[PDB]
RNA sequence: GAAAUUGUUGAAAGGGAAGGGCAUUUGAUCAGACAUGGUGUUUUGUGCCCUCUGCUCCUUGUGGGUAGGGGAAUCUCGCAU
RNA sequence: GGAAUACUGCCAGCUGGGACUGAGGACUGCGACGUAAGUCAAGGAUGCUGGCAUAAUGGUUAUAUGCCGCCCGUCUUGAAA
RNA sequence: AAGCUCGUAUCAGUUUUAUGAAUGUAAGAAUGAAGAGCUUUUAGUGGGCCAUUUUUGGUAAGCAGAACUGGCGAUGCGGGAUGAACCGAACGUAGAGUUAAGGUGCCGGAAUACACGCUCAUCAGAUGGCGCUCAAGCGUGUUACCUAUACUCUACCGUCAGGGUUGAUAUGAUGCCCUGACGAGUAGGCAGGCGUGGAGGUCAGUGACGAAGCCUAGACCGUAAGGUCGGGUCGAACGGCCUCUAGUGCAGAUCUUGGUGGUAGUAGCAAGCGAAACCACAGCCAAGGGAACGGGCUUGGCAGA
RNA sequence: UGCUGGCGAAUUGCAAUGCGUGGGGAUAA
């Protein structure tokens, strides 16, 4: 599909302050909720917060830099519902699915023209 | 524009001569500052002895052998105003006084080879005419520094065995001056005057 | 015979920067014998290229290249502004970059 | 709005008859195989105690 | 043409950019010395014959002399010198944009460049020591500095 | 069979502090199509194609499923070469 | 007496060099140019060309370099404490 | 927060004229604002200090008290070497351009610019250091340049406001759009989401061809809460969706429980055996960092396992 | 290349710079 380039405004993930130095405070973020926080009152040089700014190009949101929808399916009938956006739409076989039915969907979607995200899944040849 | 730029303190000015070797250093230049002994400051000369010796009692409290290393080779003395001038910490630093090379006199294998100067940093051409101005030699000696006599000497030498060098040359160019004066004038001449040679 | 340079060589001296802060998309490059911001008029727009060797071998070759551009003037000195694609990597401060005469005005 | 739609079905369904195209130039040597984590390490612990 | 759109595209805006003829610098005249800059015969002298419509340039060694065939060449990439010679002579309509398409040297090619190059050469030999310069090659000494230099 | 923590091995760094943010180089390293056509003509060969004969489910014409023969010298209608 | 020329200001004067951006998505509208037919720089970038699959490219980790970054939380007091 | 009249001539930290003893009342005065008033109820709030301008009390001085308007408080950012009180500038995410305050010898991005004069100091001077003397000082003028989150333009995110849209729109009218403006934030208020255990419903969901979990110098999405996928390990159940329900989300509590370090092969036993107290993190000096605060910063001296 | 010659250049397609280890032996410490 001819899409727009898609920028990211911001790649790196926000991390949580003093995630680094201890091992018990975790990466995922949380707010710092003190008043005396520097990184609550956004000084220089501190770790950069998420803020809405941030936020994708409504038009090239969920793209994948294939410039595809991603779409999670368990099986050949939620498979055929994307028989219309194959160009917007990638089939995304699901972690749990078997080996045994993976080269089942795999022979649908591509006789659909339907772009798998994770083919050679549990795959070998 | 030249790997390296020798250059030749012999009348010139501690701090500015310096600040501009700096830039030098720190935007990639080799350097070699020599004669260093003949250099400059400004302002009497008791000045500079005492702007000095107050440098001099500084020496840190219970390990004076820890402190402010006193360096009297002027070259060193030298060195320092300029190292006072680099970041002289940071990997860009240490990059930098890697570069240059500050001797006093003029030892091989520099010598043979030319130099130049520093028109931004000369007495004659900075400090207004008859006025007060040290001379590193002197202020050196003055303070330590036991040398001044070898170089002294050990120098002269050096302007012997060249200023004998020159004449051979001068002697040299005193024909080409001739050779082309005489083979001027022809054609082959003529022509390039024209478009300007 | 001894020359095949087709560029003016000046050095890279620093990124756009205050006292505090460095923006280091902008590069400050000095070039060869350029005084004024009036003779740097002429290398505005002008290809530049950072040449140097690397350990492993690419393409055949153990020299790789970053290029780029200059953008603007900076300063009385004929010191120039320059947006390289991959930006120069401070560690090149003070080292040679060939400006190259395309693309010409002339 | 099933005017042009049906019209569009019936084009993407007609075009969907390439999987005629990619069986009969088939004839391929491949095949997916199924990779048992069983059979992971009974080729794995096995070859270990054959050296 | 006749396949009907699967899947439901935009389809474009009336574009309102029409294509106008490049208008070349003022220093480039038909049978001009030019200095290229990049590529395989950078740092050569060459001469211009003729403007193209595809906005490169044709431009010939002339191949006798400095071993330069009749090459495109674009036109930024190239010095433009004040030195002109004659060219009225050449008959150059011969090719285009189409002559230079690929699909071991084809002797059409090498033809074609002969009958040129010939019509060339007796016009270099007026003017001393110019068949001597296209054979040189162009390089920046130290002390040139091009924001100076008089091309 | 998690983390703290411990050993070994490998890589990297270390001139009286480390960890963090912006940017990049180098070193190591992982991604990176069982993607292969599309269109327009031309041999033929088949069929749900033409043609002859039918049979059967139901609702309104603008229906559906399904046999026996023939025939390509018309027909791209489709699919195979 | 005879013209200038700086200076201030104007031009809906001309001709270049460089950087950044290309948002939007059938057509409607305000216009210009052309006798008309139309065309155009006029309600937001098009055209040509090259680099590819052992690709092109993109990322992760490790450190280096330039610059920046007081130890988090609670509780006081005018904030630092 | 909601309801009611209105959407106005409802007003304003302003100017003006008019009329009295800086200061009262009006305007058929200006300028700006479509954001007003009337209910009804509902959280949080009872800190000062500094500076400004009027005085009042005052002797070696300082100041003491009263009133007035700001600054910090709840507030980052550029500059002043470094900083509660100075200077500039009130912040969505970026790209380009232009500047403020402050600067252009070098550290330090930017003129060792131009021009007129003055200044020699035995620790000049402007000093953060080095250093400076027809200056890199003092007085002044002329331009050029440097750069903040400031302004300008463009994109993007969201919020708010105004509006289009059906004999139905080549997408859920609680959709699809069009235009403009705005964006700090503690206590508090309102709103939209993400996650966990179990319940109803649904996906004729996934699953020994490997569910759940666990890792992973692996990849993608979401501003984020988190979600998804590859690889490795595993061995039996589990998940999305529309709803329900609660013993539902942790960094702290001299937290509780369990485990494991540094201390340490140290004290010790009146070559072997073997703790505990304690533990944010490290531990060089000088000078400045306003506040009986220097240990992280700033500028120097320096520093080899 | 001081002067005069005789040949080759393409298709790279219109730019993308184009001196240690891990073991022996012999001998100095």
């Amino acid at each position: 599909l001819p899409h727009p380039k898609i920028v990211k405004k911001h790649t790196k993930k926000f991390k949580r302050h003093h995630s680094d130095r201890y091992h018990r405070v975790a990466e995922n973020w949380r707010k710092q909720k003190g008043i005396d926080s520097v990184v609550r009152r956004r000084f220089r040089g501190n770790i950069s917060q998420p803020k809405i700014g941030y936020g994708s190009n409504k038009k090239t949101k969920f793209l994948s830099p294939s410039g595809h929808k991603t779409f999670l399916v368990a099986n050949v009938k939620d498979l055929e519902t994307l028989t219309m956006h194959t160009k917007t739409y990638a089939a995304e076989i699901a972690h749990n699915i078997s080996a045994k039915n993976r080269v089942v969907i795999l022979a649908r979607a591509k006789a659909l023209g339907i772009k798998v995200t994770n083919p050679k899944g549990r795959l070998a040849l | 524009v030249e790997p390296v730029v020798v250059i030749d303190g012999k009348g010139h000015l501690v701090g500015r001569l310096a600040s501009v070797v700096a830039k030098q250093l720190l935007n990639g230049q080799k350097i070699v500052v020599v004669r260093a002994e003949e250099l400059n400051i400004s302002g009497e000369f008791f000045r500079n002895k005492l702007k000095y010796h107050d440098f001099l009692r500084k020496a840190t409290a219970f390990n004076k052998t820890r402190g402010p290393f006193h360096f009297r080779a002027p070259s060193r003395i030298f060195y320092k105003a300029l190292r006072g001038m680099v970041s002289h910490k940071t990997a860009r630093g240490k990059a930098a006084l890697e570069r240059l090379k500050v001797f006093e006199g003029i030892p091989p294998p520099y010598d043979k080879k030319k130099r130049v100067v520093v028109p931004q940093a000369l007495r004659v051409l900075r400090l207004k005419p008859g006025r007060k101005y040290t001379t590193l030699g002197k202020l050196s000696t003055s303070v330590g520094w036991k040398y001044e006599d070898v170089v002294a000497k050990l120098e002269a030498k050096r302007k012997v065995s060249s200023a004998e060098y020159y004449a051979k040359k001068r002697a040299f160019t005193k024909k080409v001056a001739s050779a082309n004066a005489t083979a001027a004038e022809s054609d082959v001449a003529k022509q390039l005057a024209a478009l300007g040679y | 015979a001894e020359s095949h340079r087709l560029y003016v060589k000046g050095k890279h001296l620093s990124y756009q920067r205050s006292k505090r802060v460095n923006n280091p998309n902008v590069s400050l490059i000095k070039i060869e014998g350029v005084a004024t911001p009036q003779d740097a008029q002429f290398y505005l727009g002008k290809r530049i290229a950072y040449v140097y060797r690397a350990s492993k071998e690419v393409r055949g070759s153990k020299i790789r290249v970053m290029w780029g551009k200059v953008t603007r003037t900076h300063g009385n000195s004929g010191v120039v502004r320059a947006t390289f694609r991959n930006n120069l990597p401070a560690k090149t401060f003070g080292a040679s970059v060939r400006i190259f005469l395309y693309p010409s005005n002339i | 709005f099933f005017r042009h739609k049906c019209k569009q079905r019936f084009t993407k369904l007609t075009q969907v008859m390439i999987t005629e195209r990619r069986l009969a130039l088939r004839e391929e040597e491949r095949h997916y195989v199924g990779v048992a984590p069983k059979v992971k390490r009974r080729e794995q612990n096995r070859e270990r105690k054959a050296l | 043409p006749k396949w009907y759109p699967s899947e439901d595209v935009a389809a474009l805006k009336k574009t309102r950019k029409a294509a106008r003829p490049q208008k070349l610098r003022a220093s480039l005249v038909p049978g001009t010395v030019l200095i290229l800059l990049a590529g395989r015969f950078r740092g050569k002298r060459v001469v211009y014959l003729k403007h193209l419509e595809d906005n490169t340039l044709l431009i010939s060694g002339p191949f006798k002399v400095n071993g330069v065939p009749l090459r495109r060449v674009n036109a930024r990439y190239v010095i433009a010198t004040s030195t002109k010679v004659s060219v009225e002579g050449v008959n150059v309509e011969k090719f285009n944009v189409e002559y230079f398409a690929k699909e071991e040297i084809k002797a059409e090619r090498v033809e074609d460049q002969k009958v040129v190059d010939k019509a060339l050469i007796a016009e270099i030999k007026k003017t001393p020591l110019l068949k001597q310069y296209l054979s040189a090659s162009f390089s920046l000494k130290n002390g040139d500095k091009p924001h100076m230099l008089k091309f």
